[PDB]
């Protein structure tokens, strides 16, 4: 069973994934 | 706007001209040919690129051709 | 290896390779070639027929010496592909 | 000729249309057309309809350089009309003449015109465009 | 025999399949009365159908579990009447029919006026054309042997590479 | 700075043609303005990162979904009766008898049942609680995290590769062959040896503990005596359930070939000594090739000298490795090939060499797996071909590759296209007529006329292969030739019993309807590979367009004069390949999916009847199998299998909105936007609102892309759903 | 009622002949379905030899229309007044065509 | 039976017309006098 906690933790990293695909992205576009 | 080019193997019989529908095409004269006129596109920018003048080309392959290229209003034909 | 640092090993104007399609094995003679070859065929098809034929392989009866043999057959073509090469090359 | 227009001559009679100009010829640029009949009769527009052009002087609006040609070509193949102008007009009124550029129709030659997009060579003969791949040009 | 299939003959589907379509003719000859042209017509098809599943009992067709005839294409000549005999038929009459067509090509191109030669044919000689052409096969031997079937690639069309 | 920036051109458009080709020229990073070959390498690199950080996020949301809301520790009890759940639904359109039926495999809120063979792959991998899957997400979340970071590192300026680095081929080769093949293959062994077959024999192995648990008791000792028997010795026994330690072997590594008796899967000391070994070779091979040691191969030097004697093929290979190495088109059509290649094989070994535990029972996976790998094989091949084509227009050098090996391709491509038409036009020709004479002979009421050609060849390779059912007696089938006795301690005393076992998919029983359907699919090939080699070949020029590679590779036309040019472009030779790439997929996979849901319903003397005609497919394999899926819901009410009907419609009417496009052309929709403007302008109240793109009709290319966008993803979205409701109210 | 209506008959060559169904009548052959049966049982038509009478009249009537087409483009063909008489075109076919048809077939 | 005549009975649909006539009717005769012929 997995937990609350463990689930806002895994949300937690894929957030900063998401900052690092904006990075990412904006840096591919110039 | 659409590249309209013209190559030596003009004979200068003068129908690319008629058949054009927008004045981009004009007689200058020539020495290679026999005909003393060769065609010449100095209003490209009004091109559209119905391509009548391939059509009424009657050398083996195109002495005038005509490429696409970067669209505008003139280019696409809009009233609007 | 790049475009510049590369051989000159194009040889469809004449009859048969350079010796320099080689590389280390360039001045190693035709004889040798040829005779490292047979030697290389015959023990590697009694290593085979020992390993496989004469007897049934199994994995309690692989044997690794017989097994690196067997690759001196594909070896011994590239040997005498050599030896050729060499001998029409005047090595 | 010159670059300007009367912008009074008597138009023809026409009871009006759809396909004329809409919100862009007036925007962006609108085109004239201007020629001389010799009897008030009746032709076709480029736009759908029919309309009368009057005796003498005639002044038409339209919205593209085609539809200006297509309309001299009708006149020039069935009312024998040859002496044509055709002009585009600015929305800042700028009036620049464009067909009969130097007063005689492209298909005859001039001793003054001089050659654009004219190539040396055979059609044939371009260079590949591995040739020119990185690099601004075209193989033409 | 091959291919885990039996011979038909000694098939106990193909019999069944045999006895079913029998009873199905039988079943329908209900509604005709004897001696009437669909009667006559029916009992034909009934001996057509026993026949024609006799001979292929005889010709040594191999059935499946399926109970129909499957043909071995492998190029056994026990089984050479299934695809072998039949290939080389067609191969003739095909190679007669290009051989006609080519052969009166060659004839029209040097006609005055080939373009209506092809819609319009010379019927007296294309007949002597399809004719002639049961000996394609030495006649085309003759023509590749003298170069005049291919010609050299030098000398067709090509589009620029 | 208007949308289209990398194309000043689409800038200047005024119509509303301005976006739609700007989002499609996107990624035509090569054809930008103002772009160089470093540039556009280091770009490629960049995107490169991104797509694997979407990949391994995409894993991650799998896995993540599995543990959260799957039951998967629930199916880990009972395998062959627990249906697996993809993810929970969540939508506010559902009512109460939707939600009754969507509430099923044994969790209280409406599911998906997973149709993907997750659970299955997890499972035989060796996880078996929620908390080891949702552990992998997150290292997978981890990675795709780095894997960002990554490509925005290496556009940074001190971060930046260069093109001499890019271009080392010998580097680049030796490191994918050995490392990425073959260390990450040995990495794979080490997980199936340390942590998989443990599990299955009933051990938990993780983190906590792998380090101290031994994989096999006597070690590495026999690996360092050599006496590598010892990790043969004991295999496991037939009895051994799956998951438990009653009849467990401590075999790690063996060959005994055939299946896992239990779940019908291949061992997985099997497994892991395949990819041992096959790791050994590969990193072997990734020592080929010279990289700043000496010692090596240099690719030029191999391609320069492989000509044949008196210029058999022209100058040889001459000039292939400065064309490949400059051309990054010719290179991705090698990729594409390959991997399209290999998506097939592996489309036709999963369903024939199940590999995950209790997966061959699963038939609704199997045949979801068959039929998403072959299309995407398909695809894969079709760009391979379309970018061949490019690579020819655009890429291709006649003065490097003067009388070259490619270059004489262009010269006898004529001699090719019209063999490849002989061959299509006969396959299709023969097997049409074929199929029509069987249909007309099986409705006269006389199939015993119909002409079956015995698929003897195939059914010879399979004799060849261990069957025994034919009765050639041939090579393994012959208990006493070479062939059999020289493997017979190894892996034919499993793989005899598994060929020969009736209940498998291993070398399925064939006949003429196979050997019809065979032929068909050669048909499908053959025409596709007709139609992609000569828009390859010709795309750059003809007789009718000498000139074509000045226009390029997708233009319209080059006008109405000289009889019409319509679809002449060599992109038009992709949009039309695409038919049949589809055409012929479709036929293997209606092949497939009915010839084993005969199968596996135990009535293969359905298929071998009905299938040599072609009402047979359309009544036997559609008609009747077509109805558990419209009966997905109904006037008398609804089923789980309602979502599949309206995909199956929905498909359907993508399908169908396609031809649209494909048939009606611009003119008409041009005049028609043309009636619209005018409308939209003079009514009043709306013409205050008004555009600032032109809008117009879609262009001709674009037209036909969309067209061919609306055929596939229908395709797709109708087989899909035939192909998984049916089986589920099939089984 | 029972009787389904057949006007076709396939002959025996490939075993084509299963398509001469029972139509009932001691009859095999192939049901039609354009009503000409029922549209001849209005007609009053009970007997075959009207039937082949009808026929042949149809056949009499073919040739005439082909030497009409003919004699009217070869022989004698009319002018552009003849065919622009519009008025005399309507009345013929108000009253000459239809209505008269209109009255015999009521007789 | 004019030349004239003649030259249109030649052209080439009257006679693709007639050969697949021939044709077809010598294939249905050999049908008639060898029916259901799956075998040589
Ligand atoms: C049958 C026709 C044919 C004719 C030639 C001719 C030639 N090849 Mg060869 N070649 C062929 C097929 C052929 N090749 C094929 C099918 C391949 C693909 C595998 C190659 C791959 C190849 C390479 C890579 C090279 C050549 C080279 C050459 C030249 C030297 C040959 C020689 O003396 O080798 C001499 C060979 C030996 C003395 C023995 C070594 C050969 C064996 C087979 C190696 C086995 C290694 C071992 C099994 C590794 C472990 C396996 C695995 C676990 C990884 C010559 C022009 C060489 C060259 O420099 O060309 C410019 C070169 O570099 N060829
Ligand atoms: C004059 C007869 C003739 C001959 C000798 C050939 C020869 C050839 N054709 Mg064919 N072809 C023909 C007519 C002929 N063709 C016609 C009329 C067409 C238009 C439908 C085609 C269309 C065509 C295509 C599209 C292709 C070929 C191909 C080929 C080659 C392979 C053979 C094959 O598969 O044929 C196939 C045959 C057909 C598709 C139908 C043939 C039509 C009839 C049955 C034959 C014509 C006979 C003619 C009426 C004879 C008049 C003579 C009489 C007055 C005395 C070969 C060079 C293929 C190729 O290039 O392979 C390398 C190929 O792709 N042909
Ligand atoms: C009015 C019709 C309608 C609507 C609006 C929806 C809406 C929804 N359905 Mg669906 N559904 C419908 C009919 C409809 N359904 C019918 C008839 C059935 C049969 C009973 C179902 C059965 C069904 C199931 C079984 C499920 C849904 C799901 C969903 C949700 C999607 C969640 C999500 O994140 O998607 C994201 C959407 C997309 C990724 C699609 C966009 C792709 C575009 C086109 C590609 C281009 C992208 C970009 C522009 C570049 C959403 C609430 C799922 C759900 O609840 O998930 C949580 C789900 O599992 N529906
Ligand atoms: C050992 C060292 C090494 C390794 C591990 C890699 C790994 C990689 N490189 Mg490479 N690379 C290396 C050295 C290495 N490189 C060197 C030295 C250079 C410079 C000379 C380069 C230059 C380079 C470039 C220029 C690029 C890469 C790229 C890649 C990626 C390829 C795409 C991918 O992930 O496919 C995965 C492939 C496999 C796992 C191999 C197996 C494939 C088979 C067919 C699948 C089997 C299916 C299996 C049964 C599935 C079960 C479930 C990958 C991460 C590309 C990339 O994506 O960059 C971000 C890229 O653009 N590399
Ligand atoms: C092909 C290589 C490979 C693959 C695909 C896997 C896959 C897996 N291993 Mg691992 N494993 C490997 C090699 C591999 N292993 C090796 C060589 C060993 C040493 C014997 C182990 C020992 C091991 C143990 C002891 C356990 C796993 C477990 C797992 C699972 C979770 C992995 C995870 O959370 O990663 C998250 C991390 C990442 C995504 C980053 C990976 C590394 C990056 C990409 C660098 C690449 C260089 C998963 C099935 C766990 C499990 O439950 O298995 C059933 C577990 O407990 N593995
Ligand atoms: C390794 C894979 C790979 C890579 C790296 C590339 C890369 C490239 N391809 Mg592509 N290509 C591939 C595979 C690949 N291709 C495959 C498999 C095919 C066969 C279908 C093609 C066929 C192909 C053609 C025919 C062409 C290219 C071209 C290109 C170039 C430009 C593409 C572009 O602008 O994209 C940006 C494209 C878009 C933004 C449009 C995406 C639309 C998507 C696919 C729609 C998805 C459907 C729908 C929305 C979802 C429905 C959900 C439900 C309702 C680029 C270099 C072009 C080129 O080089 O021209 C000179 C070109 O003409 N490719
Ligand atoms: C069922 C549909 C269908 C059919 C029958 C065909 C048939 C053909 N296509 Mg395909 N095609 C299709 C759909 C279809 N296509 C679609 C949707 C597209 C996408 C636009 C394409 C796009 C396409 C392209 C671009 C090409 C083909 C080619 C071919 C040929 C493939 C080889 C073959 O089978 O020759 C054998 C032919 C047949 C099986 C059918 C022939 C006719 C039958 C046998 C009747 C015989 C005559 C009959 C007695 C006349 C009676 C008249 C009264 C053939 C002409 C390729 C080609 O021309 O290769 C040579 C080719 O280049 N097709
Ligand atoms: C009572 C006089 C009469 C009758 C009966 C007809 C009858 C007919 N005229 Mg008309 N016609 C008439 C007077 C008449 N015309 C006159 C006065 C003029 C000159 C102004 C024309 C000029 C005229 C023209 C120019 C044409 C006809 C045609 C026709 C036929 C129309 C198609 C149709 O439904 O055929 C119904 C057919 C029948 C009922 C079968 C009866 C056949 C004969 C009369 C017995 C039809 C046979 C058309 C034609 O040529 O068709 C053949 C046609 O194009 N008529
Ligand atoms: C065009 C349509 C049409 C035709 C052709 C007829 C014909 C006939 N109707 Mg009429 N009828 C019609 C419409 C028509 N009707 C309509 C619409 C109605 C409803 C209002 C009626 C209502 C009606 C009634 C209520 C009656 C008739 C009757 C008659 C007969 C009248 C005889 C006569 O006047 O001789 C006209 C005579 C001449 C012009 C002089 C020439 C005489 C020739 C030379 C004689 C030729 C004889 C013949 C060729 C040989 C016969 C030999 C014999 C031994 C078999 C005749 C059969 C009567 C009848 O007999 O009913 C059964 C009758 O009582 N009709
Ligand atoms: C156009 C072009 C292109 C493209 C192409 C393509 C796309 C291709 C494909 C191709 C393909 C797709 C191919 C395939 C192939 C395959 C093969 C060749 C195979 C083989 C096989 C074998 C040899 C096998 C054998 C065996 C074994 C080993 C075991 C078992 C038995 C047997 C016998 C089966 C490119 C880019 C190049 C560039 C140029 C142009
Ligand atoms: S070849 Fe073409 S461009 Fe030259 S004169 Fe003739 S029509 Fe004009």
């Amino acid at each position: 069973m997995i937990t609350d906690s463990q689930i806002f933790f895994a949300l937690c990293i894929a957030l900063t994934a998401a900052v690092l695909a904006i990075g990412l992205g904006r840096q591919l576009y110039v | 706007s659409h590249s309209v080019r013209v190559y030596d193997t003009c004979i200068g019989c003068t129908q690319c001209v008629r058949a054009c529908p927008c004045d981009v095409l004009e007689m200058v004269p020539w020495d290679g040919c026999k005909a003393g006129q060769i065609a010449s596109a100095p209003r490209a920018e009004d091109c559209i690129g119905c391509k009548r003048c391939e059509t009424a080309c009657p050398t083996d392959f195109l002495s005038v051709r005509v490429y696409l290229g970067s669209e505008t209003t003139r280019s696409l034909g809009l009233t609007y | 290896v790049d475009r510049s640092e590369a051989a000159d090993t194009w040889w469809g104007d004449k009859d048969y390779p350079p010796s320099i399609v080689l590389g280390i094995g360039k001045d190693v003679p035709s004889s040798i070639f040829g005779v490292t070859s047979g030697l290389a065929f015959a023990i590697g098809v009694y290593c085979v027929a020992q390993s496989n034929l004469v007897n049934i392989l199994s994995g309690s009866t692989v044997n690794g010496f017989y097994v690196a043999g067997a690759l001196l057959v594909p070896y011994s073509w590239g040997l005498h592909v050599a030896a050729w090469i060499q001998k029409q090359n005047g090595k | 000729t010159s670059d300007v227009l009367n912008l009074q001559i008597p138009t023809p009679t026409f009871g009006g249309s759809t396909g004329g100009w809409l919100r862009a010829a007036e925007i962006e640029e609108k085109y004239a057309i201007t020629w001389t009949s010799k009897k008030e009769q009746i032709f076709e527009m480029p736009t759908s309809g029919a309309a009368i052009m009057q005796k003498g002087e005639n002044l038409l609006y339209l919205a593209k350089k085609e539809q200006c040609l297509a309309l001299s070509t009708q006149l020039r193949t069935l009312f024998k009309i040859s002496d044509y102008k055709i002009y585009r007009i600015f929305p800042n009124s700028e009036v620049q003449y464009l067909h009969p550029k130097d007063g005689v129709f492209p298909e005859k030659l001039n001793e003054g015109r001089i050659g654009v997009g004219n190539v040396g060579y055979s059609i044939g003969k371009n260079p590949n465009p591995v040739n020119v791949k990185f690099t601004g040009k075209n193989t033409f | 025999d091959v291919s885990g299939l039996t011979p038909c003959k000694d098939s106990a589907v193909f019999k069944k399949r045999l006895d079913g379509s029998v009873k199905k003719l039988q079943a329908r000859l209900a509604n005709y009365t004897e001696g009437t042209p669909a009667y006559l017509a029916l009992e034909q098809q009934i001996d057509q159908t026993k026949a024609r599943f006799a001979k292929y009992g005889d010709k040594g067709l191999l059935c499946g579990a399926d109970g129909l005839p499957h043909l071995i294409a492998d190029g056994r000549p026990d089984h050479a009447g299934e695809f072998v005999i039949p290939a080389f038929g067609f191969l003739y009459i095909a190679g007669w029919i290009g051989w006609a067509g080519r052969s009166y090509l060659q004839f029209s191109k040097k006609t005055d006026k080939p373009n209506e030669n092809e819609i319009i044919i010379n019927v007296p000689v294309a007949l002597g054309m399809m004719s002639g052409a049961f000996l394609w096969p030495l006649a085309a031997w003759k023509e590749l042997i003298n170069g005049q079937l291919l010609v050299p690639g030098d000398e067709v069309t090509v589009s620029p590479r | 700075t208007k949308f289209p920036k990398f194309s000043q051109a689409l800038a200047q458009d005024p119509a509303t043609r301005r976006i739609w080709y700007g989002i499609a020229t996107a990624h035509d990073l090569e054809s930008h303005d103002g772009m160089t070959e470093e540039n556009l390498y280091q770009k490629i690199f960049a995107s490169h990162f991104g797509h694997l950080a979407i990949i391994f996020l995409w894993t991650s949301g799998n896995l993540f979904h599995v543990a959260w809301q799957g039951n998967f520790q629930q199916w880990v009890l009972n395998p062959l009766k627990v249906k697996p759940i993809a993810h929970a639904i969540w939508d506010p359109h559902f009512g109460q008898s939707a939600i009754k039926a969507f509430t099923r495999g044994g969790v209280s809120y409406p599911v998906n049942i997973a149709t993907s063979g997750v659970y299955h792959w997890w499972y035989t991998v060796g996880m078996r609680t929620n908390e080891d899957l949702y552990f992998g997400a997150l290292g997978l979340l981890v990675l795709s995290t780095t894997l960002l970071f990554a490509g925005w590192l290496h556009l940074q300026p001190k971060f930046r590769p260069g093109i001499a680095w890019f271009k080392n081929n010998e580097s680049r080769l030796n490191h994918h062959l050995s490392g990425l093949f073959g260390v990450s293959s040995l990495a794979w062994s080490g997980h199936l040896i340390h942590v998989a077959i443990p599990e299955s024999r009933g051990q938990h192995i993780r983190w906590n503990n792998f380090t101290s648990t031994l994989p096999h008791p006597e070690g590495l000792t026999p690996f360092f005596t050599g006496n590598w028997g010892l990790y043969a010795e004991n295999p496991d026994t037939a009895q051994h359930i799956f998951g438990t330690s009653e009849g467990a072997g401590t075999a790690i590594l063996t060959f005994l070939g055939g299946f896992h008796p239990q779940t019908q899967s291949m061992w997985l000391t099997d497994i892991a000594h395949h990819h041992l070994a096959i790791a050994v070779v590969f990193i072997f091979a990734g020592h080929m090739y010279r990289t700043n040691w000496g010692i090596g191969h240099s690719m030029k030097e191999i391609l320069d000298a492989h000509v044949p004697p008196k210029g058999r093929l022209g100058a040889g290979h001459r000039g292939l490795f400065e064309t490949i190495t400059d051309s990054l088109h010719m290179q991705l059509g090698l990729a594409l090939a390959s991997l399209g290649v290999a998506t097939s094989l592996v489309a036709q070994h999963m369903y024939a060499l199940p590999s995950y535990a209790f997966m061959a029972k699963d038939y609704v996976t199997q045949a979801a797996l068959y039929t998403h790998h072959q299309y995407i094989a398909g695809f894969l091949m079709v760009g391979a071909f379309a970018h061949g084509a490019i690579f020819f227009v655009r890429d291709y050098d006649p003065e490097v590759n003067k009388d070259n090996v490619l270059a004489r391709m262009l010269q006898h491509k004529e001699a090719i296209i019209s063999h490849l038409s002989w061959v299509s036009l006969f396959l299709g020709f023969h097997t049409l007529g074929l199929y029509i004479h069987n249909d007309v002979c099986v409705a006269f009421g006389t199939p015993e006329k119909q002409i079956l050609f015995e698929p003897v060849f195939a059914q010879f390779i399979q004799a060849a292969s261990g069957k025994a059912l034919y009765g050639f007696d041939v090579l393994l089938s012959s208990s006493t030739s070479a062939a059999s006795v020289a493997s017979s301690k190894i892996w034919l005393p499993g793989w005899m019993e598994a060929i020969n076992s009736g209940k498998n998919s291993l070398f399925l029983t064939i006949g003429p309807g196979d050997f019809l359907v065979h032929h068909a699919i050669a048909l499908g090939l053959h025409t596709t590979t007709l139609i992609l080699v000569k828009g390859a070949l010709d795309a750059r020029g003809s007789k009718l367009m000498p000139d074509k590679k000045d226009f390029g590779y997708s233009f319209p036309c080059d006008g109405p004069g000289r009889g019409g040019t319509c679809d002449i472009s060599a992109w038009d030779a992709f949009y039309l390949a695409m038919f049949w790439m589809l055409n012929t997929i479709s036929w293997v996979t209606f092949y497939w999916h009915w010839k084993h849901l005969t199968v596996w319903g135990g009535n293969a003397a359905a298929f071998n009847e009905s299938s040599t005609y072609i009402m047979g497919w359309l009544r036997d394999y559609l008609w009747l199998n077509s109805s558990p899926l419209i009966n997905g819901y109904n006037a008398f009410g609804m089923n789980a299998q309602a979502v599949w009907a309206w995909m199956f419609l929905f498909g359907h009417l993508i399908w169908a909105t396609g031809f649209m496009f494909l048939i009606s052309w611009r003119g008409y929709w041009q005049e028609l936007i043309e009636t619209l403007v005018w409308a939209h302008e003079r009514t009043p109240i709306a013409n205050l609102v008004k555009w600032r793109d032109k809008p117009v009709a879609l262009s001709i290319v674009q037209a036909r892309l969309v067209g061919l966008a609306h055929f596939t993803v229908g395709f797709i979205f109708t087989f899909a759903p035939f192909v998984i409701a049916s089986t589920t109210g099939k089984f | 009622t029972s009787i389904k209506p057949s006007a076709q008959v396939v002959w025996p060559v490939v075993g084509q002949e299963i398509l001469n169904g029972d139509v009932g009548g001691g009859f095999s052959g192939v049901q039609i379905t354009s009503g000409v049966f029922q549209m001849w049982r209005a007609s009053g038509i009970t007997n075959e030899t009207e039937l082949y009478w009808t026929a042949m009249g149809g056949l009499m009537m073919s040739a005439l229309m082909v030497f009409a087409g003919w004699f009217h483009y070869h022989k004698a063909a009319p002018k552009l007044e003849w065919f622009q008489n519009v008025e005399s075109m309507m009345n013929h076919h108000l009253a000459g065509l239809l209505g008269l048809g209109c009255l015999s077939w009521s007789g | 039976m004019s030349k004239d005549l003649l030259k249109y009975l030649s052209t080439a649909p009257v006679l693709l017309t007639a050969w697949m006539s021939l044709t077809a009717g010598m294939i249905i005769e050999i049908q008639r006098f060898f029916p259901d012929s799956l075998s040589f």
